[PDB]
């Protein structure tokens, strides 16, 4: 019953521009000069939109921005005269969400991600004194504006404290709102607690109310009644400074059990005097209260694309509508027209921030398949108005009892992120308020009713009734089997009847995400190793040629569907023309359809976004049918790794502490071999000697280095470049003909490949080149790289490793038929990682190899025996060895163990071996670095750091203690000094090396000499100083600036 | 306290302020040692116990001048007990009055801020405030430890740069 | 080979009775060879020079 | 820095070659030692011989390194 | 034969300010106050000349060239200027000069207001709430109670107080003489001024003397700070400045990419603005309250200066982040001290990730070329000019650079004898960096020995280590002799062994020493020792694990047996067969032992057989 995967990015877009945008312009849309001459309205609900400029391809190939021009039709209306001069002002661009989920800014792919956040609304806590007895208060928090802290005291006082201010009894509060003792008396149901704080604190009255209001709020000012009164309705009235939200006043009704109307979104009396009675009734225990937890997902809220642009752009409206105020009154004639009165460069600059700069949107994950369709699925804990890393805690990245069903508890990142960062489970979405939900089936009389539709439901919701898990069993029709069931009921786990059960969860995978729905036998498997392979999932890199599983688990062919690379055919026709760049489909009885597929592109990654058709020419299609598939999909469904021959035993070392030993075929069979796309970039810029040209008249320079430019100094498309090879000839005018200085762009060392596109783009071209260049040109270069020595590989069930050793595979252990394994894993990593399932795949893949199948096994697949997997497994190879007929393949005293040999010396090992068919990944990243002498830091000397610039590693101060450990004294003195910042020093080591004499003893380094500059600029007299030798004298300065 | 309570039982029942410390600081020493072992045990670490030691008897090495005699050691400075010692003994030699004293537990922060020189100190917590009171005692650093000659850059004084 | 350097390295390091002196004794011997030799590598030189000079 | 330093050598063994008046007048018509290039009348001073006698030396001096044999080095270097 | 020997520190007198940054020049005219808050020119991107990049004040910006262009190259060695007055040197010496910014109104040392101990305060012996509201201009100080009754030393008095004071001053008949107030740090310079320590300190000890409980340790405070003042020499005005002192150009520098400007920049232009501005008010005669405006935000200017946020509000950037004031720049892990000069980034340095080499030796590592070839690249240049035909530093480059294969020959032969450091990111212990020997090997991984993982707590999973090589013969010395792999065998944190076999290598030794009942063929075989079980075991007579009998002649000790021997045969013969469980011992009667043999597995005799000849060897 899964819906589409990224529907929490569509719908909040779909919602901003359905009625996000209108009623943020609405709500500003009356603007009205100091003199009340001149009125602007501005008519938000017939915001036309422009047509996109440019293309989607055309935006990607440009490196441009996906966006359309939004304008609103306005009315400057004199409040006398009465002229109204009617006109659509252009407001701003707004980038557009692609089909797919994702935007374009820049020309680069972009997502932007889900904030989960606290729910605006009133929450209690109760916290208890070290020798005191328990004190209750309650904060009211809004969408957007001041926080309202409610505090009992321990002698039965109640405080309010408006913002971080000085606390303050809720009598001013009340009176100053314009609230008489009768009504504050008659709605509170306990009044003589209140009375208490009457008495003790005086009953103010609303004169003095405001005026103790001012001088606490800003002191220092004489109070004034009108002062605070307008300070109150600045803080808390005001539409346009505090605003609680739909989510907000729908909170405060559930919570307080108000009534009031869904229209109203700022504090009004009823609410503060209402939160106070059920402060009081839970200082009292009336019975119908109780304190809040803030990690329940009831009171957490999901904000996606929408909501944070919302927000921007309210933010660009006030400033633009101050810009217009001001431009309004200076204004001493009326001879102004709407199209000169609105500025749209705050919007337009906020937008721009949003959607560029801002940590809430993130470029993409685009290695697979899979990471794009989890990095859209992404719920974030951190950012402009959730948490901070040195800030979130212990408690909060936790899993919550109410994460059940919504997010997953095995899918996060590991080290600073680990618990901050998670994704959205299976069959859970976000309805309208942000609460996130999740679906069940109703049972009745212990009946799972499947005939009707599913019911979804939020965390609070689901916490009175006993809600059954999705891996129950049922028999015909619906009747639960069993005689106790397993139930959460008040966010804990229970057994109870099955006539008393009252939802149960739809899918056994409910409880999980998309990544970790992918991995077969999931239930053998620990929650750390699940983790390790779900995340590892999505650093796979497309191959080749990619290959199903065998061992699938049935997702894969609609976590490939959403990726929007996969091409399937709507219409029941025939395929009229195929090619490697184009399909045609002509309609049994119509019209023709035609695709064109992506050849080759490059992913913010550097992966390929290859696309490949299926079908043959004059092709019998059904709709639904699979036409095209994408880089890591094969026919329909997604596809990283590949099926590969196993064997669990140690090699002669190889295999020590997760190394891997393969065989030599997975090198010359392209199996684990990927294309990967770099960009190269080079300005032409004008400096103040003279402009930059790109040229082959390149100084110190031989024409057997400039075979494969363009008679431009630029390489040619189809061109091999090797290390150091010239792509791009500049020459720069240096001032000290023989004037020009050579800084063309070179390949990186250690990169080579072919150059499969050069885009130019020059002002005179018509594009927006950067403030103080002149030319951009951008060189693709594309390689394809094989597995070696040192690269990573992953399984799904989380076992990881590192190749150490690739053999010639007449070295490799074969089996009884002659096939020499492709890989060998040590068995001493899975008892002790508890990672069980990779045995069953393995052993699930050899019986799918022999028999030609390819099995969907779902997790949690014991619900329907004792021992599901296994017995599967153990019938399906019995089946394999009868089909087959060779004896070797199965044996009954060690099932999942054949005989292997030794391709060394041909002599069989002692005891057999697990061999199988296992499905293995090859995860991304270049790694090798490594520096004699370069860049310089520019304040303290030091080598830089970074492989693109050739950086040293950092000699850390645990490092530093290791050496003075060792008793090193020398090899301290040398990387200290000489080796980072003796800035006369290192020249001296380096001619002592190359002449080949001895190093000489270093000075100071340059970084201490900052230091004492920075002392001193700091009013310090610090300084170094030589003892004096003999008796009558003083200590000497000594400079160690010289 | 239990340190306070040593203290005052033992300048008792021997009546000897210097005695008295040892012993108080001695038991205490026993006491943080064994328990950080324990501690380590517990999880089934082993570790030698010199090591331990060692940072015990940087913790417990210091004493409170409660009341200076004709010392130079005004009360509220914080000195090692062999140095008050040795100026106690030489003090009542030529027949002055000595000075009292509370030994002291200082922990791992306190202490490391408490060294003799500046620069170590400075370059490990609050900057700002070491040396601000640096500047206003015109303290003086004669670079003798590992911290200093890694920062100016010379041979540190342990190991093959010992001499 | 290697392991006659290494042995002959554990033999100077004992009957010395301070590694850092002992070091610091092979890093002069062997800067005094490559110094009188510019005129094998001389750390290498000056251990087994050590070790045969220990009988 | 280590091409400043290996080069000046290998420029003063080619000098080394050139008679001692020679060297002298090169190194102080090009100003190898101050950095300064010094005209013909400092050196028709400076020198014993006065201006028109310091030419035909630098000619002389040239016209030997010149040769493909003394100086062949440092044709790499341009 | 050291330069320096103890670094002293004290506080900065203003005439050792002016001292740092004023330098005469030889037209007389001595320079090093910083005038104008200009950095450099728009158009020609060369410094002002009186600004805060000035070439008259820190140094020339091009080496040995003059500002006005008027003197260029060596040749002109300390040629100051006379158009422009610059002095042709080197521009190594824009970042050691200083220079000094002039204040028009004093104001207070930041450190010694706003501290967890208030030096100023605690001097005065006033609240620190008293100190603040004088020195931002929010309240007055009695400077001297003169002639009134009720007012006394260092009493704050408001504006409407004082306002009635000088309503009683002014009046007819007013005998009230010689009362003065003061505002700002200039009152707290006059109260610093005042300050007798002689006779502070005598009279804080008759007090100490004659008190107890917190009084008696606010005054030990007190004393202490006097006497530190005392034998400091140290006035202590002084914490008010006069005059500050400005950060030589190179260490807030002004880079072009755009322009890169450090907020130092911004720190500075501040206070000189707000410094000429309150000049500019002093000359033009301005209201009373503009100008204590202006001293007050030359204050706060200042303040947010030495340490951006300590006092009052935090000064932004064009982002809203704080700019980094000289206080954020030495605390702090991104501080000037931890970050470079306690640990800083190494040249001669690599890192890769790491794979087992299980051929390799302890004391040996597996170094890829292409790391290699870099890491070495000094030495290789040196052994081809010396022992091959390459003529210059150029040619050797270009030849390593086409990668010739007399490069690989030359490297080889460089790396061999030269240890090479191995260090895992996180050093938790001194073994995690240990030297090694390096190995060429083709490949972009480091080979590493299995028995070293435990020791840096690595596994061949995607974990990566850093390399260093040491260059001078006392490191290379050092490196062999204390760091060698080779030599850490023990724990340095508990004495045991830290490179016992592991995972596969025992699973492997009790797989070959176990006993396995299965499989016995060939079980009761004599042989006549160890060498002789050996090779029957490798010709497959007999079963790894079968119970056969050697003839060994040495100390045995065997798990599971009896100290009571099984059965005591005595032949016809003074000779005893002593049959344990798995021994056979011939002894002669009352005499000594003439057999032994040992009932045990071909495993375990291989297991020892190793252990004795890696020993015997
Ligand atoms: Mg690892
Ligand atoms: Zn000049």
């Amino acid at each position: 019953h899964l819906p589409d995967l990224v529907a929490i990015q569509r719908n909040s877009f779909r919602w901003f521009l359905e009625e996000g945008l209108i009623e943020e312009l609405e709500s500003f849309s009356p603007i009205t000069d100091y003199t009340g001459k001149l009125e602007l309205h501005f008519l938000g609900k017939q915001y036309k939109l422009k047509r996109p400029k440019y293309d989607v391809d055309e935006a990607k190939r440009r490196d441009g921005t996906y966006s359309v021009q939004m304008y609103v039709p306005t009315r400057l209306i004199n409040k006398e005269t009465g002229e109204i001069k009617e006109q659509e002002v252009f407001i701003g661009d707004l980038p557009l969400m692609t089909d797919r989920g994702t935007f374009i800014i820049n020309g680069a792919e972009r997502v932007i991600v889900n904030q989960i956040v606290r729910s605006p609304g009133v929450y209690y806590k109760s916290e208890r004194d070290k020798n005191g007895r328990l004190t209750h208060n309650a904060s009211l928090i809004p969408n957007r504006g001041a926080w309202l802290k409610f505090e009992t005291d321990k002698n039965g006082l109640v405080w309010v404290r408006i913002d971080k201010t000085r606390k303050l009894s809720a009598q001013v509060l009340l009176k100053a709102l314009g609230l008489s003792d009768n009504e504050i008396y008659d709605k509170l149901r306990h009044p003589e607690y209140y009375q208490k704080t009457i008495d003790k604190e005086g009953q103010f009255s609303e004169d003095e109310a405001l005026m103790e209001l001012y001088r606490k709020l800003r002191p220092g000012e004489p109070p004034t009644v009108s002062g605070g009164q307008q300070l109150l309705e600045s803080r808390f009235f005001d539409p346009k400074r505090y605003d609680l939200g739909r989510v907000g006043r729908y909170k405060l009704n559930k919570k307080l059990g108000l009534n009031v109307a869904d229209t109203v979104r700022t504090l009004t009396s009823e609410d503060i005097l209402a939160a106070i009675d059920y402060l009081i009734n839970l200082e009292l225990d009336l019975g119908g209260c109780e304190v809040d937890d803030i990690d329940h997902l009831g009171n957490r809220r999901v904000r996606s694309v929408g909501e944070l642009l919302q927000n921007q752009v309210r933010v660009g409206l006030n400033r633009l509508e101050r810009i217009i105020r001001e431009r309004m009154t200076v204004s001493d004639s009326d001879s102004l027209s709407p199209a000169s009165l609105v500025n749209p460069k705050p919007l337009v600059a906020a937008i721009k921030e949003f959607f560029g700069s801002s940590q809430l949107s993130q470029f993409m994950d685009q290695t697979n398949p899979l990471a794009e369709l989890t990095h859209k699925r992404r719920l974030s804990a951190l950012g402009p108005g959730g948490l901070t890393r040195e800030r979130a805690g212990f408690a909060v990245r936790d899993i919550h009892p109410s994460h059940y069903g919504r997010i997953c508890p095995i899918e996060t990142p590991e080290g600073p992120n680990a618990g901050l960062i998670g994704s959205l489970a299976t069959h859970a979405r976000v309805n309208d308020y942000g609460f996130i939900e999740t679906p069940f089936w109703r049972v009745e009389e212990g009946r799972v009713r499947k005939d009707l539709a599913p019911v979804y439901m939020t965390a609070d919701q689901e916490d009175d009734l006993r809600v059954a898990p999705g891996d129950v069993a049922t028999d015909d029709a619906g009747y639960i089997l069993g005689t106790t069931i397993p139930v959460r009921y008040r966010q804990d786990f229970t057994t109870t009847t099955p006539e008393r059960v009252d939802y149960v969860a739809l899918s056994p995978v409910q409880i999980i995400s998309v990544a970790t729905s992918l991995i077969p036998f999931l239930e053998h498997d620990d929650a750390n190793r699940a983790l390790m392979g779900s995340n590892m999932q999505r650093q796979a890199v497309p191959l080749l040629r990619p290959e199903r599983p065998l061992v699938g688990t049935g997702l894969e062919p609609q976590a490939a569907r959403d990726s929007g690379m996969v091409i399937t055919s709507p219409v029941d026709g025939t395929i009229s023309y195929v090619d490697a760049t184009h399909i045609e489909v002509t309609a049994d009885t119509g019209e023709k359809y035609g695709y064109a597929l992506q050849k080759y592109q490059r992913s913010n990654q550097d992966t390929c976004l290859n696309q490949r058709p299926i079908v043959f020419e004059g092709d019998r299609v059904q709709r639904g049918q699979v036409i095209a598939d994408g880089s890591a999909t094969e026919k329909g469904e997604l596809a990283l790794g590949q099926n590969i021959l196993v064997a669990y035993m140690p090699w002669e070392g190889y295999n020590y502490e997760d190394a891997i030993l393969i065989s030599e075929r997975l090198v010359y069979d392209d199996v684990y071999t990927s294309i990967h796309i770099e960009k190269f970039e080079i300005e032409a810029r004008q400096t103040k000697l003279g402009p930059e040209e790109i040229t082959r008249e390149i100084p110190n320079v031989g024409e057997d280095a400039l075979r494969q430019l363009d008679e431009n100094g630029i390489i040619r498309v189809g061109a091999w470049v090797e290390s150091g090879d010239i792509l791009v000839g500049k020459v720069t005018p240096k001032g000290e003909a023989r004037d020009v200085r050579d800084n063309s762009l070179r390949v990186p060392n250690g990169e080579k490949g072919r150059v499969v596109d050069v885009r130019l783009f020059t002002r005179e071209q018509g594009d927006e080149l950067p403030p103080g260049a002149n030319m951009v040109v951008r060189v693709y270069v594309a390689q394809k790289r094989k597995i070696q020595v040192g690269d990573k590989m992953a399984g799904r069930h989380g076992n990881k490793g590192i190749i150490s050793r690739i053999l010639p595979c007449e070295d490799m252990p074969y089996l009884p038929d002659g096939t020499p394994l492709d890989i060998v894993l040590n068995p001493l990593g899975v008892p002790s990682r508890m990672n069980v399932g990779q045995v069953f795949e393995c052993m699930l893949g050899w019986a799918g190899q022999l028999l030609d199948a390819r099995f969907k096994v779902t997790p949690f697949d014991e619900m329907y025996g004792a021992e599901a997997s296994r017995l599967t497994v153990n019938a399906k190879l019995s089946e394999a060895r009868e089909q087959t007929g060779q004896p070797w393949v199965f044996s009954d005293d060690e099932p999942g163990k054949i005989q292997v040999y030794d391709g060394r010396t041909g002599e069989p090992f002692d005891r057999p071996v697990t061999v199988g068919r296992a499905y293995m990944l090859k995860l991304v990243h270049d790694k090798i670095h490594a520096r004699s002498t370069g860049p310089y830091s520019l304040v303290t000397q030091q080598p830089l750091g970074g492989k693109a610039q050739q950086g040293g590693q950092r000699f850390g101060e645990m490092e530093v203690w290791a050496l003075e450990a060792y008793g090193a004294a020398y090899i301290l003195q040398e990387l200290l000094t000489v080796k980072s910042d003796d800035m006369q020093g290192r020249n001296e080591a380096l001619n002592a090396i190359v002449k080949g004499k001895a190093i000489p003893r270093p000075g100071t380094p340059e970084s201490f000499k900052v230091l004492m500059r920075e002392l001193q600029s700091l009013c310090l007299d610090i300084a170094v100083y030589k003892a004096s030798t003999e008796d009558y004298e003083e200590d000497k300065e000594v400079d160690l600036m010289a | 306290d239990l340190l306070e309570i040593y203290y005052d039982y033992f300048r008792e029942q021997l009546g000897e302020d210097y005695e008295a410390a040892l012993e108080s600081l001695r038991r205490v020493q026993a006491l943080l040692v064994n328990e950080v072992q324990s501690v380590y045990q517990s999880q089934g670490i082993d570790i030698s116990d010199k090591h331990i030691e060692v940072i015990v008897r940087q913790m417990t090495s210091k004493v409170r001048i409660d009341d200076g005699g004709d010392t130079i050691m005004l009360p509220g400075e914080l000195h090692e007990l062999r140095e008050v010692y040795n100026s106690n003994n030489t003090m009542a030699l030529t027949g002055m009055a000595p000075a009292q004293f509370t030994p002291v537990l200082l922990g791992i922060t306190k202490a490391s801020l408490n060294t003799n020189s500046f620069i170590s100190a400075a370059s490990f917590q609050e900057t700002t405030r070491v040396l601000t009171e640096a500047a206003i005692e015109g303290k003086s650093d004669w670079l003798r430890g590992l911290k200093e000659n890694v920062i100016i850059g010379r041979l540190i004084p342990a190991g093959t740069g010992f001499k | 080979d290697s392991q006659d350097l290494l042995f002959k390295a554990e033999s100077l390091i004992v009957n010395s009775t301070n590694r850092y002196h002992v070091t610091l004794q092979i890093a002069r011997r062997a800067k005094q060879a490559r110094y009188e030799e510019m005129e094998i590598k001389p750390v290498l030189r000056a251990i087994l020079e050590m070790s045969d000079e220990l009988n | 820095e280590v091409a400043k330093n290996l080069l000046r050598e290998d420029l003063e063994g080619v000098l080394s070659t050139l008679s001692p008046r020679e060297r002298d007048v090169l190194r102080l018509r090009y100003g190898l030692d101050d950095g300064r290039m010094k005209t013909l009348e400092e050196i028709g001073q400076l020198f014993n011989v006065t201006r028109e006698r310091i030419r035909q030396i630098e000619a002389k001096a040239l016209r030997k390194l010149r040769h493909p044999n003394r100086n062949s080095i440092l044709k790499e270097y341009i | 034969e050291q330069r320096f020997d103890y670094v002293k520190i004290a506080l900065a007198s203003p005439e050792r300010i002016r001292q740092w940054g004023e330098r005469t020049l030889p037209n007389g005219q001595v320079v090093g106050e910083v005038t104008k808050p200009e950095t450099i020119n728009y158009r020609t991107l060369k410094p002002e000349m009186d600004g805060l990049f000035c070439e008259k004040i820190f140094g020339p910006a091009k080496d040995w060239e003059c500002h006005c262009g008027k003197y260029k190259r060596v040749r002109h060695r300390g040629i100051v200027c006379e158009r422009c007055g610059v002095e042709v040197t080197e521009s190594r010496v824009r970042r050691h000069r200083m220079g000094f910014i002039k204040l028009a109104a004093p104001v207070a040392h930041v450190w010694y207001l706003k501290g967890i101990p208030s030096y100023i305060a605690i001097l005065l012996d006033m609240p620190l709430r008293d100190v603040e509201q004088i020195v931002y201009f929010n309240s007055y100080v009695v400077l001297n109670p003169g002639n009134h009754s009720e007012l006394q030393y260092k009493q704050l008095l408001n504006e409407d107080q004082w306002m009635e004071i000088e309503d009683q001053i002014y009046a007819e008949e007013s005998d009230l003489e010689g009362i003065e107030v003061g505002i700002g740090a200039e009152a707290l310079q006059q109260l610093l001024q005042d300050l007798n320590l002689n006779e502070e300190s005598e009279k804080l000890r008759q007090e100490i003397a004659e008190s107890k409980g917190q009084k008696r340790a606010k005054l030990i405070k007190r004393l202490r700070v006097i006497d530190n003042f005392i034998g400091t020499e140290s006035r202590p005005e002084w914490m008010v400045l006069n005059v500050i002192p400005v950060i030589p150009p190179d260490l807030r520098p002004m880079v072009q990419l755009r322009f890169a400007t450090s907020d130092l920049n911004d720190l500075y232009r501040r206070v000189i603005n707000r410094n000429n501005r309150l000049a500019r008010l002093q000359e033009i005669l301005a209201p009373e309250i503009i100008v204590r405006n202006e001293k007050r935000m030359l204050q706060e200017a200042v303040d947010a200066l030495i340490d951006n946020g300590r006092r009052g509000r935090t000064v932004v950037g064009a982002n809203n982040r704080p700019l980094k004031s000289l206080s954020d720049i030495i605390e702090g892990k991104q501080g000037r001290f931890r970050q470079n000069l306690l640990g800083k980034r190494v040249d001669y340095s690599g890192r890769s990730v790491i794979v087992v080499g299980p051929n390799l030796k302890i004391h040996q590592c597996g170094l890829p070329r292409e790391m290699a070839i870099e890491l070495f690249q000094p030495f290789v240049i040196h052994r081809l000019i010396k022992n091959h035909s390459i003529n210059n530093i150029k040619q050797a480059k270009k030849l390593i650079q086409k990668n010739d294969p007399l490069i690989w020959d030359v490297l080889e032969e460089v790396i061999e004898g030269h240890p090479v450091m191995l260090n895992r990111a996180p050093t938790l212990h001194r073994l995690g960096i240990q030297a090694f020997e390096p190995i060429l090997v083709e490949g972009r991984a480091i080979q590493l020995h299995p028995l070293v993982c435990p020791a840096f707590n690595a596994d061949f999973d995607g974990d990566q280590m850093a390399v260093h090589v040491p260059l001078s013969i006392e490191a290379q010395a050092e490196a062999r002799m204390l760091m060698l792999a080779s030599g850490n065998i023990l724990s340095p944190a508990t004495g045991q062994p830290i490179v016992t076999p592991s995972q596969d290598m025992v699973l492997g030794c009790y797989y070959l020493t176990a006993e396995n009942p299965g499989a016995q063929k060939g079980a009761g075989r004599y042989f006549a020792n160890l060498e002789d079980a050996i090779r029957a075991f490798e010709q497959g007579s007999v079963d790894l694990h079968a119970w056969v009998w050697v003839r060994f002649d040495g100390e045995v000790e065997s798990e599971g047996e009896s100290d009571e021997p099984e059965s005591v045969v005595a032949a016809d013969d003074g000779t005893v067969t002593k049959t344990y469980r798995f021994r056979r011992i011939r002894e002669t009667e009352d005499g000594q032992r003439l057999s032994q043999y040992v009932k045990t597995t071909p495993g375990r005799i291989l297991f020892n057989n190793t252990v004795q000849t890696a020993l015997i060897h």
